């Protein structure tokens, strides 16, 4: 979940009433595109939301009456407004970050001689 | 509740019914911004007496586009039935000229007057048969009275309302500070005033609006499904509309006995013959006739309330991870109180207020906030001020630290930085 | 109390039941109903 509308959900029903009532949303203002779906047989259901949380526990009140699921989620697109992150520094890691610059140009110099 | 506002306690009228706990009743008006969907918004109440205070939360659940029921009518299912009592002159002794007046309710020719299973059916004479062909040996013509019945043997009933508009609305839960809760669907797009208990809420921010054609809902009583149509509706049945008979009694919507619903003139297709009349009709069903579709800053005003009136420790337990997420980090604090009391704001919390409730036991309440760094100091929670501070690294929407693949790309980006300038400097003198 | 202002016919949403009547309405507030502009 997030901005993208697609999520993976695995729920099952144990009922035989042809009439299926509403369903609900998840946390942070959802509106699931499939609230009613036939409840005659044992057909598994996969809804779509934009939650993207860790536990991602929600509820619905048509017949299930506010159950409490659990979850755990952990790595997505690395785009962010902020740049990098705060570091320990102190001249011990910055020195290792900076390396020789002529070494990179040395590799390109060898290619030119071979081409000629 | 990330958004919280205290009461305007300048209105003080508090009577000391009991010394130990006070009593007070006030009123006024409130102005609250709308909270993000799926969340609840709190409301702090302040009192001159330090120990005691109350609160009120309002939870929103959904956003949708409905419209209010301006009117209401029922539509039964008409069947055009007709009989014919066939007299001939000197046998029924009817006049040479058919009586222009007709009692459409009594019908004394057949068992005087009783209940007519039609709703105000019409009446009339007919042309005449005379001679041995029809048997009563009068050469003069014959008068024939006819009926027309509108009947609903196994009715299916729809209720309709022509709002003919579309205004945003939300789902609202109310929680009276006494502890009582009330649910209601307020039309917060309009300045509607839903009346409940003491307080009333009204309009919110119509941050988006949209248009749709003249459409109203069509719903069936047994709840087969939910239907939509051009849904034309008025106090009378205009020609070509969806609803011809509009009847304001569900208990009388099965049959037709109530006078509120009115027939349409000459709607029943009565036609005559040489002996007796026969029934037809030109009525149209709700379906396959006029159908274009097929369904598969909130604020409140204050009234005359019933506002009611020691040791406590905060003792935080943990911290979760959020900054710049529309939900916030859910942080739990395990408290014990000798009294059922409230918590209040943390000044250096620097984000928002608190409306925590505790029972008389060591409970924990977890609440959602966000901050770049953890400060959590100077909370005037309960009874007396306390100053507990935590330490934990917040989780914010950043890049992926799992593999650090961007580090390799960062080093390759800074390549031959001085080489380009060195070559350009030599060419700069010639170009200039 | 003043007679100068006149009600609208059947404006109040009265509806009946088996014992007693209950109140509703279809009135609209001035705001969020017919509004195209907002002065600073």
């Amino acid at each position: 979940g997030g901005v993208r509308l697609i999520t993976l959900t695995s729920e099952l029903k144990s009922a035989t009433v042809c009439a299926s009532h509403f369903c609900s949303s998840a946390t942070s203002g959802k509106k699931s595109t499939e609230i009613h779906f036939h409840s005659g047989s044992l057909v598994g259901k996969a809804a779509i939301h934009v939650k993207g949380a860790l536990v991602d526990g929600t509820e619905f009140t048509f017949e299930g009456s506010c159950m409490f699921p659990d979850g755990c989620n952990a790595d997505c697109t690395f785009c962010r407004e902020f740049l990098k992150n705060p570091q320990c520094y102190p001249a011990k890691k910055w020195l290792f970050i900076i390396i020789v610059i002529l070494l990179g140009y040395a590799g390109l110099m060898l290619l030119t001689n071979v081409l000629k | 509740c990330d958004e919280m506002v205290h009461a305007d306690s300048k209105l003080v009228s508090c009577r000391q019914g009991s010394g130990n706990m006070k009593e007070c009743v006030t009123t006024g008006r409130a102005l609250l911004p709308a909270v993000n969907p799926g969340q609840e918004a709190c409301l702090h109440f302040t009192a001159p007496g330090s120990p005691d205070s109350k609160c009120l939360k309002i939870k929103v659940k959904r956003i949708n586009l409905k419209c209010k029921k301006s009117s209401s009518y029922f539509v039964p299912d008409a069947r055009s039935r007709c009989t014919s009592v066939r007299r001939c002159r000197w046998a029924g002794d009817c006049q040479s000229g058919c009586p222009p007046h007709f009692t459409s309710n009594s019908f004394s020719d057949d068992w005087a007057g009783k209940m007519d299973r039609a709703g105000l059916g019409f009446s009339g004479c007919s042309d005449g048969c005379g001679g041995a062909a029809c048997g009563c040996f009068n050469a003069a013509p014959s008068c024939i009275f006819w009926r027309k019945w509108v009947e609903n043997p196994h009715g299916i009933i729809w209720k309709v309302s022509p709002c003919a508009a579309w205004v945003p609305s939300a789902v609202i839960e109310l929680t009276m500070p006494s502890g009582e809760v009330r649910t209601f669907h307020p039309m917060s797009g309009i300045p509607t005033q839903v009346f409940k208990g003491v307080s009333v809420t009204y309009l919110g921010s119509d941050m988006e609006v949209s248009g749709l054609t003249d459409l109203c809902e069509i719903e069936e009583l047994k709840s087969k499904k939910l239907a939509l149509a051009p849904c034309n509706q008025a106090g009378m049945g205009v020609v070509g509309k969806v609803g011809e008979i509009q009847c304001s009694s569900e208990e009388s919507a099965r049959t037709i006995k109530k006078d509120g619903c009115i027939w349409n003139a000459d709607l029943v297709g009565i036609e005559l013959r040489v002996d007796d009349a026969v029934c037809y009709s030109k009525i149209t069903s709700v379906e396959a006739v006029a159908n274009y579709s097929a369904i598969p800053d909130i604020t409140a005003i204050r009234g005359s309330f019933s506002v009611n009136y020691a040791t406590c420790t905060g003792e935080v337990t943990n911290v979760s991870g959020c900054y710049s997420c529309m939900t916030g980090a859910k942080v739990s604090i395990k408290l014990h109180s000798s009294k059922n009391s409230t918590a209040h704001v943390r000044c250096k919390g620097d984000e928002t207020a608190f409306s925590v409730l505790e029972g008389v036991h060591s409970y924990t309440v977890s609440l959602s906030f966000d901050h770049a760094v953890v400060d959590e100091q100077c909370q005037l929670n309960c009874g007396g001020h306390e100053s507990q501070v935590t330490l934990k690294g917040n989780l914010i929407f950043l890049d992926v630290p799992k593999f650090v693949d961007g580090s390799y790309m960062q080093t390759y980006h800074s390549t031959v930085p001085t080489g380009a300038n060195i070559p350009s400097p030599t060419d700069w003198l010639n170009a200039l």
